[PDB]
């Protein structure tokens, strides 16, 4: 057994210099003696700049680092179904070795202009706002933004356990997190029983910046497997400001001159690079697709920042979260005015379609009216209605952490709110009103049910008037 | 015949040396095409271009596509030119990258067809042509505020999520089915999806049969996002020099040029200019820019979308670009936050176009008495907030009264906005728009609810909106 | 041999040459101790700790005492591992330095006895536990709006001389006597006056003799004030560990250790970061944060002051920290100058114990309310700033009046705040609290003046100031 061989001349903060490896690779897997990988990163006239993997401690200089001939991979397969897994694909679960006998490049190019399909078919979040005004198709990436302890991480284990019967293999990449709290995802996530189709990937605080750097890429890369399969694939990113930070302290450590805010050049590269991967594929290659959802957590709500200006300058849409909305008792506390999905309408059940092409725009427009007319008296008629149709519509929007609701019954609920019956209820008294609507339904409206979950199109107005008008008699205002 | 060696490797950027007295000219292609020897390599087809002239017999490159795989001491050939890209009537109906490979999979294209070099010089002053004219574009608030120049040079600016991309489209659908001429699509650093949905919806409508299409996006590294805007431009060139036709040219983002251009200077060795941008930001957008222009042999009208980071419309790179353009549109999100489309902010928008003598005297005065009372109306509302409607006077009541009406009128639905509003779209004359514009001025719809004049077209449709709320 | 010389000196960082083929590994620690030759030389006895390994046999040191009268040349003896400190019941009721040395004057520590290297990987992730208990504190806006959690890490942020280190000893007064098991107190970059009152408070209430304590203060060099902070938690480690019991972790000043990493790391050789602090100030932290945790054997609760740099919370070194900690309490200098003593930002401190199937539901409807209508006060003190409250419709004029009283009551008095004013302090239990704050928002108390809600314990005590004052 003969390998090309270095010898290590500087080891510091996660960095180390080589003399030799003359035949090495530009991102080229290397070994050092005590089996620590590492990733050759920059190819200098005389040294390489080495990017450790792992624990660099026993490192020390004079040894000798090692090729291994391969690009950046990761293990790949249906064998990493309910495991959680280092960037590097080893479990941490302590469940035993992953049997996976096929892997991956780390880097691969996204697929081109031919080779995609439009968005054309809903994926179902389980909540109302979500639902209606900003829809998520599959193939489409959709940014969650917003400050901290907003809600950004409930929105994703809610969407991912909302995908229990619905056939599609979810990813949680989870980058800078406590693993106490991974720990607490996945218990949650079993709890729900959403392990038996999710993978996890954890980069913790602890791990060398290199981990969070990769962990990105490496659940995409995994993703791929099954995209490229006919499968669908859902893909969270639960912070790619860390995988920044880490990138640009990488950067810093390999003596690359710094930008804004000390950032490298490439800051939107990285993330194009990495999020350009998620695509809807045609018939012609497989038919398969793999949707994202990458998380940005701003400071003070300051949207202007060069990290979320930059994801947001690449994703299909924006989900905002602000703590005012929060406090104010409205959860989900999505902002309708800022949020936008460039896919909605195509990405929506035709009954949906129906019920809420406007509603959007008419929140926009009541918030706009909402801050005009506080200072006068409300005059107009038209003006006292607006306001009034728009209250209703907020609290209707309003919904409980881990309550999933059928898109069937979001349908009726959107209706029976927009066309008007909920003018003559109160606005304290609308959740209780839905809450007792959908008992109705499960009770006496099984057909609309079942003719709106085969034929995705409203059944006739007349019968689902009638329903309507029905339970209006049974309820009683408080 | 001469070689190179790389002797490093730095992310984009590939270091060649030569030997003494072969050195490449700077801007020349250089090929590499390694095949992989045994198992610890990987085969290899990559493109360079010559940036610097480091001395020593080594010259600085920057890579068209990604550098994974390169090893130090691969053998590097030089063309003895810049990158080549074919040129006619083989470019009609067809999809190519950077390089000029077609991508659309119907065939390869010959290898005797003509190709022409990706940098030349810019036009003279001698040979520019300076006539104006207006170019009817069926929207209502570019048609009044800021008309479109045939020949001439457009931007729209605005940050992200404002319309740039939706307007372009609805540019596109209502100007290049009728155009007549040749027609030339930059997909500078966007969305694949974007460009997918563009190639698709084109296919279907016939368009594509009379355009080229150059696409280098997001995922691409940065020589091809700062070298496809220039295949593009040479490709409309072909089409304006040698045979004389109206050439449409639409760039899908040219900020993305800029922001390519940025990404590599710091490998490229330059120290950093004010905001992080490259020094040379001024003279390397002028020089693209500058070959953008109408002549006496043929004439090019270029409509570009350039994005402005963060909403800072004083950031260097939309600073800069501003210099460059005849017709402006700018974009603000304070209007799409209130549900206002396509959000073209009235007052910022310019154009060379609108003079008495180009225009029209009473299109010229309505234009100008709705951008007065627009201005009136932007500074009631700073004492609005705060001390009510009911402390303002007569005169300011009606003012805002007047106000509120145009700002909801200056909306319209396109066709292309369908996915967004269920209703269709519209097309709306200028005499129509201005007769409209001049009504609301005079008052005749003071008694109609503002709310219906969202998103409508034409006056005639306001009134009869109006009707389905029952007034 | 295994002997060093000393090559640079730079501050508190030292160079070192040592032979081929025996350089130290990276954390281990080097000795020098020498004596004065002549009487233009003076002793030595100073420890190093190895950072880098810059090449040519040559190693970068971070010096954990003054580096003045160091000479180059001088010999450098190599331990062979990183620092040790005492551990187990040999270091109850005593206090150490970073080194471990006790400086309580009560004798040495056997040189045989037990002793734990410094740095440790942290516990992996199959050993932690994530179990969720309420730990009641007795005051009044921690156990409404954010209860602690037993086991976890709690954090509290706060500029300079607005109530951490009040908070902190009341924290202790309530807690730690009652506790049961280990508490370990690690000052970092502290007052040593406030060391010396903190000595001899336990000293005199008795606590002492189930307590460590490591200092490392504002007077000492940057090694020590990035190190006492980890030979503070490895001893509390070995409590956790081989034995299986509740440790109280109380850490001074966090932020004080990432303040002195921010000065060694110019000297190191790194290039500085967005605001001048340490590329690597994410990892550090983590690594350090990471080892604070509740396993299988036993369980660690930490409560942990951090500074706040000129009271600016998207500092790097405040923001980087949200993330390792389950309840946070953040103090607002206006909050203070108004007098609300406690000074907890009601709107600002989360914990994720403030949960429905946690605290109960009326616990957490009290609470929603309660935030809610600070929320909503919140929004209207922009009006109220300029024009009062005289325009404030009914609605808001109400919202505006059990707003202040709510947040009068949020205010406590404290058993530490006794020295500073005359009062008695109180110990609120939550039942109490939410049965107060729930008949505050009924509004039974609306007659009541708000100056009759401050520094109180239970509901009562309003009643009984306000029929004291006028009534
Ligand atoms: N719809 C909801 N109703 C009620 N509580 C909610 C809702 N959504 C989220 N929460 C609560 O809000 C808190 C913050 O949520 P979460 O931790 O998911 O936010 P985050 O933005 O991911 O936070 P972090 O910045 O800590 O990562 C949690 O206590 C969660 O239970
Ligand atoms: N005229 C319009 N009618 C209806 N909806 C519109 C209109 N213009 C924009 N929108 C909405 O706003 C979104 C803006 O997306 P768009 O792709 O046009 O943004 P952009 O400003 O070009 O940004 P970028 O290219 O930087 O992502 C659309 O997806 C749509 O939801
Ligand atoms: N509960 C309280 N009651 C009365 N006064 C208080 C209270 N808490 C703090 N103070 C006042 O605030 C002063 C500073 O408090 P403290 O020493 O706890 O601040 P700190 O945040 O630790 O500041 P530093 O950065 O100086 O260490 C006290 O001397 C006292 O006057
Ligand atoms: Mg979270
Ligand atoms: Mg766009
Ligand atoms: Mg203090």
């Amino acid at each position: 057994q003969v390998s090309d061989v270095g010898t290590v001349i500087q080891v510091g903060d996660g960095i180390a210099r080589a003399h030799g490896l003359d035949n090495v690779m530009s991102g080229e897997l290397v070994e050092f003696a005590n089996g620590v990988m590492g990733m050759a990163l920059n190819l200098e006239e005389n040294n390489v700049g080495i990017v450790i993997l792992g624990p660099y401690t026993g490192i020390k200089e004079g040894d000798e680092v090692r090729r291994t001939g391969r690009i950046m991979e990761v293990p790949v397969g249906e064998a990493l179904i309910g495991r959680v897994v280092n960037p590097l694909g080893q479990p941490v679960d302590g469940l035993g070795p992953v049997e996976t006998t096929e892997t991956r490049p780390i880097e691969s190019p996204a697929p081109g202009v031919m080779d995609r399909r439009s968005v054309h078919e809903p994926l179902q979040t389980g909540i109302k706002a979500i639902d209606a005004l900003v829809p998520i198709g599959r193939g489409q990436r959709e940014l969650i933004i917003g400050d901290r302890q907003t809600g950004k991480t409930s929105v994703a284990i809610d969407t991912i356990i909302n995908q229990k019967d619905q056939n599609m293999i979810s990813i949680y990449v989870a980058i800078g997190q406590k693993e106490s709290t991974v720990r607490t995802v996945v218990e949650t996530l079993r709890k729900h029983g959403a392990l038996d189709y999710t993978i996890v990937v954890t980069a913790s605080a602890s791990q060398p910046a290199p981990l969070l750097f990769l962990a990105p890429y490496a659940g995409v890369a995994m993703g791929e497997y099954f995209m490229y399969k006919g499968k669908h694939v859902l893909v969270v990113y639960d912070d790619l400001s860390k995988q920044a930070a880490a990138y640009r302290e990488l950067s810093l450590l390999l003596r690359r001159p710094p930008g804004r805010e000390a950032y490298p050049g490439d800051i939107f590269y990285l993330h194009s690079r990495l999020l350009e991967r998620a695509a809807k594929l045609s018939d012609a290659k497989g038919g398969g697709s793999l949707t994202a959802l990458p998380f940005v957590e701003t400071q003070a709500g300051d949207i202007s920042a060069y990290i979320p200006t930059n994801v947001i300058s690449i994703t299909d849409g924006q989900i905002f979260l602000q703590s005012d909305l929060f406090f104010s008792g409205v959860r989900p506390a999505i902002n309708a005015g800022l949020s936008v999905s460039r896919v909605g309408g195509a990405a929506q059940i035709k009954a949906m379609k129906k019920v809420a092409g406007t509603l959007r725009l008419d929140l926009a427009a009541y918030r706009e009216l909402e801050a005009f007319a506080q200072f006068g008296s409300d005059l107009d008629k038209a003006t006292q209605a607006k306001l009034a149709r728009g209250a209703r519509t907020v609290e209707v929007l309003k919904q409980d952490l881990h309550q999933p609701i059928p898109v069937e019954k979001q349908v009726l609920i959107i209706y029976a709110l927009t066309r008007g019956f909920l003018d003559d209820i109160p606005v304290e008294d609308v959740r209780r009103f839905e809450k007792e609507f959908y008992l109705f339904l499960d009770q006496n409206g099984q057909h609309l049910l079942e003719h709106i979950r085969t034929t995705k199109d409203l059944p006739n107005e007349d019968d689902l008037n009638k329903a309507i008008e029905a339970f209006k008699k049974t309820f009683v205002v408080s | 015949m001469t070689r190179g060696r790389v002797i490093q490797v730095m992310g984009p950027v590939v270091d060649v040396k030569f030997e003494n007295g072969h050195l490449p000219a700077i801007y020349n292609a250089l090929k590499i095409q390694h095949k992989a020897r045994n198992e610890n390599e990987v085969d290899i087809d990559l493109t360079l271009e010559v940036a610097l002239h480091l001395g020593d017999d080594t010259v600085r490159t920057i890579a068209m596509a990604s550098t994974d795989g390169l090893i130090r001491g691969m053998e590097v050939i030089d063309t003895g030119a810049p990158i080549s890209v074919p040129v006619g009537e083989v470019t009609l109906g067809r999809v190519f990258n950077v390089l000029g490979e077609p991508i659309d999979l119907e065939g390869d294209i010959p290898a005797d067809a003509r190709r022409d070099p990706i940098h030349r010089p810019a036009p003279k002053f001698e040979e520019l042509a300076t006539e104006v004219e207006i170019l009817e574009t069926g929207i209502k608030v570019v048609d009044l505020l800021a008309p479109y120049i045939k020949g001439g040079k457009i931007g729209l600016f605005g940050g992200a999520g404002v319309g740039k991309t939706v307007l372009i489209q609805e540019l596109i659908h209502n100007i290049a089915q009728e155009h007549g001429g040749i027609s030339v699509f930059a997909g500078v650093g966007e969305r694949t999806r974007e460009g997918n949905d563009l190639y698709h919806e084109m296919k279907d409508s016939g368009v594509i049969s009379k355009t080229a299409m150059v696409f280098g996006q997001m995922n691409e590294p940065p020589g091809a996002r700062m070298r496809v805007a220039l295949t593009g431009l040479t490709m409309a060139e072909y089409f304006r020099d040698e045979q004389g036709q109206d050439v449409l040219l639409f760039i899908d983002n040219i900020f993305r040029f800029t922001q390519a251009g940025s990404e590599v200077s710091a490998l490229l060795g330059r120290m950093p200019s004010a905001v992080g941008y490259q020094p040379t930001l001024a003279t390397e957008m002028g020089q693209l820019q500058e070959r953008i222009t109408s002549t006496a042999k043929g004439s090019i009208t270029s409509i570009q979308a350039i994005y402005v980071p963060a909403d800072d419309y004083t950031d260097p790179a939309p600073a800069t670009t501003f210099s460059h353009l005849d017709a402006t549109t700018n974009l603000e999100r304070k209007l799409a936050e209130m549900g206002i489309y396509p959000a073209v902010d009235p007052l910022a928008s310019t154009s060379r176009a609108l003079a008495p003598e180009i225009v029209g005297e009473e299109h010229y005065q309505v234009a100008r008495k709705v951008q007065q009372t627009l201005q009136r109306y932007k500074e009631l509302q700073d004492i609005i907030a705060i001390l009510g409607m009911d402390e303002l006077s007569d005169e300011d009541k009606l003012v805002v009264h007047r106000a509120r009406r145009i700002q909801f009128f200056l909306s319209q639905n396109f066709h292309v906005a369908e996915q967004f509003t269920g209703q269709p779209g519209s097309y709306v004359p200028v005499k129509e728009t201005v007769r409209g514009f001049k009504e609301i001025l005079e008052g005749k719809y003071d008694h109609l609810p503002e709310d219906a004049f969202r998103l409508v077209g034409r006056i005639e449709e306001v009134v009869e909106k109006a009707k389905a709320m029952g007034v």
